[PDB]
């Protein structure tokens, strides 16, 4: 009985809720994306997330959503990798930010 | 930051941050 998606690894923190979900790509809400090194990430796109800290500075390298830049995002409690914050590189994009949360990093399984 | 994580793209200045991070992917 919950609407929330929590850190699989510590399960102490809610990251987002089902109602944040949207399809940025007409690939639906959650598609498989491949990183440059062969890691596939079923990344769910949500408008808002919380309890996440950022690593590094934003990059556009190999961005899965062109126009947006990624910044690594991890659990504030366990530091487990959760996904990325995506921030638009152009003023005319919408939204200006969302998050892409990796499926294998959340409970329940989506 | 010359240390990069192949899994997610995190970059680090210190080797030791990388090690910490990579362990968590386990
Ligand atoms: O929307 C998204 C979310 C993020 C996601 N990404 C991007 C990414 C990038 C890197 C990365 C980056 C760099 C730096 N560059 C290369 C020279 C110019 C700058 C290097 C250099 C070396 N390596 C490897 C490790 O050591 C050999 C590098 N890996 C590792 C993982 C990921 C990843 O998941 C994605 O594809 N798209
Ligand atoms: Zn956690
Ligand atoms: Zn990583």
């Amino acid at each position: 009985p919950s609407t929330s998606l929590s850190c699989k690894q510590c399960q102490e923190t809610e990251i987002t809720t089902k109602n944040e979900i949207f399809s940025l790509s007409l690939s639906g809400p959650m598609a498989a994306y491949v990183n440059p090194h062969g890691y596939v990430h079923e990344t769910l796109t949500v408008y808002k997330a919380s309890n996440l800290n950022l690593i590094g500075r934003p990059s556009t390298e190999h961005s899965w959503f062109p126009g947006y830049a990624w910044t690594v995002a991890q659990c504030k409690i366990c530091a487990s990798h959760i996904g990325w914050k995506f921030t638009a590189t152009k003023k005319d994009m919408s939204p200006q930010k969302f998050w892409g949360l990796t499926r294998s990093a959340l409970l329940p399984t989506i | 930051r010359p240390f990069h994580c192949n899994q997610c793209g995190a970059s680090f200045t210190q080797k030791g941050n990388l090690l910490r991070h990579i362990k968590l992917h386990s």
